[PDB]
Order: C-alpha cells, then structure tokens, then sequence
C-alpha cells in the first residue's frame, strides 16, 4: 500500500505569502494525486485533481505540481479562509490512501 | 453488401463493445486487489485497447483471476477482428482478380 | 550570424507587464521549439516554458507562479514571452533558446535583463581615467573610463569598438540611491599611448544610447 | 499491376506517412504532461514503429488522451497494413494455384 | 519532476589538472543529459549532448560520461578560459530541468 508522507505537519506563514505543502509517495504514482482542504468541522473539499488540474469553484490562488513521488500543493497569496487541514490522496494503486495532513497557520 | 464487408463491420462494432465492457469489468475485477493499477475507467479503456491490439506497452495489466479472464476475451476479440478484416480484404482481392482475368 | 536576437534590457514598474521578444534566424523548421529560461542574478537556470511556433502550442513550468504567456509570430520568426504583474522577484536575465525537438538547447540568445523598479531610466555619464601628472609609467599603462549614474542594468563597455580585448577589466556596478556605477580598466603598451588612440564605448540598451569617450593625457 | 500489389504498396507508403505524422503529433500531445517520455522526435519515431508493429518493448508510451489516440491510429494503421500484405500474398498464392491446375 | 544534483557547488583546481563535475539525477534518465558552460555575464553554451557527444566548436579537452543517474563532465588540462559555471540539463522526461550549477575555480 502506497504511503503518502506530508511533512511538515504544520506550516506557519504570513498573510499574502506563497505557501507550499509537500506530499511524497512511497512509490511512483504518475500524476495520480489529488488534494483536499478541510476547515474546522467541515467536510473535505476537492481542491486539485491529478496533481495539477483545476476544480471549478476553487480560487485560482491554488495550484499543484509534481509527478512520480514528490507532489506540491501551492497557494499564491495566503489569506485567512485558507486556514485548514490539507490532505493528499492517491488513486494509482488499490487501495486509495491519504496523506497524514498539513495544517496551515497564519 | 457482401458477406465479408458486413462481417468486418460487425466485427468492428463488436470489438468496440468488447473494449467498453472490458474496461468496466476490469475495474470491477481489479479493485480490492492490493497493488492493482487497472482500477479507474479512462485508463482501463486505454488498457483494453492496448490489449486488443497486443501493442504491449506494459504500463497496465490485470493481477486478478477475473481481470485476466477479461483480458483474454479482449485479446481474442482484438486478434480475431483484425484477422477477419484481413480475410475480408483477401476476399476482395481474390474476387477483383477473377474479374481482371475475365472469369 | 546571431541566430536568436533579444533586446538587451527592459525596465518594468512593479505590477506592470512586459513582452520580451526573441527573433530567430538561421535554419528554421516546423519542428523547432523555442524555450525561455530565467536567471536571477547570481543564481542558476530556471526553465520557464516552451512554444512550437509552427503550431503555437506552449507549455509552462507548473512548479512556479505562472507569470508568463508564450506566443509566436510565424510571419516574423519572433517568439514572445509576456511577463505579467511583476515584482522584484521577477528581476532577472531571461534567455530564449532554440531546441530542435531533440532535447538540448543548441543556441541561446544573449538574454534580456529585466529590472522591476520604480526608478527612472537614466543614461550613464562617462568620464576619462587618465594618469595624473606625477605617475611614472612602466612598459604598460593603465587607462580607463568611469560609467556613473545609470539605471537600470546593464551597460556594455568595449574599447576602440571591440578591437581592443586584451588587458580589459570591467567591474560589476555598485548601486547607490537607485543608480548604478562601474568603471572599466584597459592596459596598453606605454609606448603606444597617446600616439595610438584609445576610446571606450559604453552602450546602455535601456536608454538606447551608446557613447564614446577618448582618453587623452591630462593637459 | 493488379489491385492487391497496388494496395500493398499504397498501404506501405501510407503507413510510413502515419508513422511520421504520429511521431510529430505524439511529441506535441505529450510535452506538457509531467513524467511523459514521448517528447523528442527521434525516439517518437522509434516509438511509432514499435507501436505499428505491436512489438511491445514498453520503453516508451503515451500518457495523455491525445497521445493515446494518436497511438491507436498508429496501432490500427500498422496492424491493418500488415494484414493487407497477407491478403495480397494470399491472392497471389490462390491465383498461381488456379494456373497450376489449368483453370 | 527530475531533480539534478550537482555537488560540489564549487571546484578548486590547479592549472593543467583534470577536473570532474558531478551531475546526479533523481531517477534513471538513460543518457539524456546535456552540459552547458556559462562564463561571467555570457549566455549558456552547449558543451556536451547526450552525456558524451561532442559539439562542434568545443575544445576536445571536454568530454562527458555516465548513464542512469550519475553523470560526469570532464576537462583534461584545465585553463583560465574554463572558469565558468557548469550546468547539466535532462530531456528524458517533461519538464526539462537543470542542475543547480558548479563553479570552476583555479
């Protein structure tokens, strides 16, 4: 089963700064990684699919990059509504698995 | 419309149906097997095509009994349809050559 | 050759935009890609993006903030890179390079120095540097000229229209109060000066100026 | 010149054209997809040949929708051309055998 | 994306000595590595292509070697004009990427 490492677990950034969440896969998974945002007591929200594809309704502020084992989710210009837990998820190999999560902090 | 062109057309349509059903059935057979990659529909469709043509890229293959069985049907449907087209072309060539000779 | 021609310099106010050109010459094929590469002062090479002009399809480095938009004019064999909403982070040399679809960059442009600043463009002042009256000379003599108060970078300093390459240092500019200053040193046989004329040519692309200054003995 | 030899020749020339256009179009489809390897022309040409023959080395394959579509055309053009050659050889053999019998 | 590590970042050598720049790829890239030389305020110059192929106009002094992940650019007999930054670049996988550079020092 594919292990998704998200380190660091907490990210402290100042408003308007760029920010990058790391997601590393235990083996090569192409671009088969997706990113969810979950705020305090909300359900997860698909942000980015297939490592870089936009989702309608998500601020252009969000982008993704990577292929193979090393994946990055990025926020140009952070703001308060971006405080949340950020999770990655792979669909390359059964079973689907999730990274452990990275909390964004301003 | 002569038999061989009807068969070639029928085979083609049949192969497309085998490809679609195979993509669906492969995903249903392979999810639940750890390490399986043949588990989303778009890439299963790609896989069923590379299986029917035997093009052999090796980027995707089934690991379960039923996905392999599905793969065998797709191989055979592919190889067979393409062979039928050859047989249809040969019937054309052999007939057009009778005419060139008079007969 | 010169196969890829780029403007030497662009000055951009923060928040604004600039469209860099890259005119191609030599053999051009339908299969050629033109790439663009960013080099921030003292740092490495960063791939920005690529265009195939004979189709207009462009791809980009998705790992960085997307500042660029690539286009090409088949008519004029010119590739353009539109850099938008720039900050000081976007100040750099931007090279274009040609790739025959076989993976490597056979030829590059001289690059375009992009400076993101609010400071006025300022052509340099150029002054002689000739020895004082009490300096004795060896068999060599060192002359120079001082390129003061210009913005933005760069300036290109030659001596006698390029014909004098041996014995030449041009120093990195220093920046004070939003203007650059450098000097350039040239050493010729003490015998040959001033009987043989010595002139520095200072070109400042950002002001489209090129000026000469002859170095004659103090009178 | 009989139909089947003209067709075999036409198919061969057509396949060469499909190989060249496929090498070009694959590179145009695959650049921009992270991890894609099918992105320089010489190796794309090699890839389009190994695709048309279905030789299955698995050293290169498309990862995008349009590169896979291009790959399907190349597979089908390859398999089909080779089948046509077989049909042309069979028309030859069947005719040369009529003669051996008198007819 | 393929990471190209060039270590060490600076190389100090005496004139006429042999010198070797390392370029290591994060994954196997065949011989799909190219080498550029960039002197003070000049543009990069293709030196070696496909890990070992000569470029016309480049002194025979330059050669390249390696395949897989570990690549070496070599200068028999270093001299002053060889002072420069040396970069490697891969074309195995999209996007093309560059190593971080190794400065030659005499």
């Amino acid at each position: 089963d594919i292990l998704l490492t998200q380190s660091p677990a907490i990210l402290s950034v100042s408003p308007g700064e760029r920010v990058s969440f790391s997601c590393r896969a235990s083996q090569s998974i192409g671009t088969d990684i997706h990113w969810y945002q979950q705020r305090t007591n909300g359900s997860p929200r698909l942000l980015i699919k297939y490592a870089s594809e936009s989702i309608s309704g998500i601020p252009s502020r969000f982008s993704g990059s990577g292929s193979g084992t090393d994946f990055t989710l990025s926020i140009n210009s952070v703001e308060s509504e971006d405080i949340a837990n950020y999770y990655c998820q792979q669909s390359n190999r059964w079973p689907f698995t999730f990274g452990s999560g990275t909390k964004l902090e301003i | 419309s002569a038999l061989h062109w009807r068969a070639a057309g029928a085979a083609t349509v049949l192969l497309v149906i085998v490809l679609l059903a195979g993509s669906y059935l492969a995903v249903l057979a392979e999810r639940g097997a750890p390490g399986a990659q043949l588990i989303t529909y778009p890439r299963a469709l790609w896989w069923s095509v590379e299986t029917a043509t035997t093009v052999g890229y090796g980027d995707l293959y089934p690991v379960t009994l039923w996905g392999r069985c599905v793969a065998v049907v797709v191989m055979v449907a592919g190889i067979t349809s393409f062979g039928l087209v050859t047989a249809a072309l040969a019937t054309w060539f052999v007939g057009r050559e009778q005419e060139r000779r008079g007969h | 050759q010169v196969q890829l021609q780029q403007p030497g310099a662009e000055l951009v106010k923060p928040g604004a935009s600039v469209k860099l050109s890259c005119k191609a010459s030599g053999y051009t094929f339908t299969s050629d890609w033109i790439h663009w590469v960013k080099q921030r002062p003292g740092h490495g090479l960063e791939w920005i993006g690529e265009i195939i002009p004979s189709y207009g399809r462009a791809n980009y480095n998705e790992k960085i903030q997307k500042k660029a938009t690539l286009t090409a004019d088949k008519s004029s064999s010119t590739a353009f890179m539109q850099l938008s909403s720039l900050t000081s982070e976007d100040s750099a040399v931007y090279y274009c390079a040609r790739e025959r679809g076989d993976g490597y960059f056979a030829v590059w442009g001289a690059g375009t120095t992009v400076t993101v600043s609010s400071a006025k463009t300022t052509p340099p002042s150029v002054y002689p540097l000739a020895p004082g009256s009490a300096a004795q000379t060896n068999s060599m003599v060192t002359l120079g000229c001082l390129v003061k108060g210009y913005f933005p970078e760069p300036v290109t300093v030659t001596w006698n229209s390029g014909s004098l390459s041996s014995g030449v240092h041009t120093f990195p500019a220093v920046l004070q109060s939003d203007l650059y200053t450098l000097s350039s040193s040239v050493t010729v046989p003490s015998s040959s000066w001033p009987s043989e004329t010595v002139t520095c040519n200072v070109a400042h692309p950002a002001s489209s100026t090129k000026v000469d200054k002859k170095i004659v003995p103090r009178d």
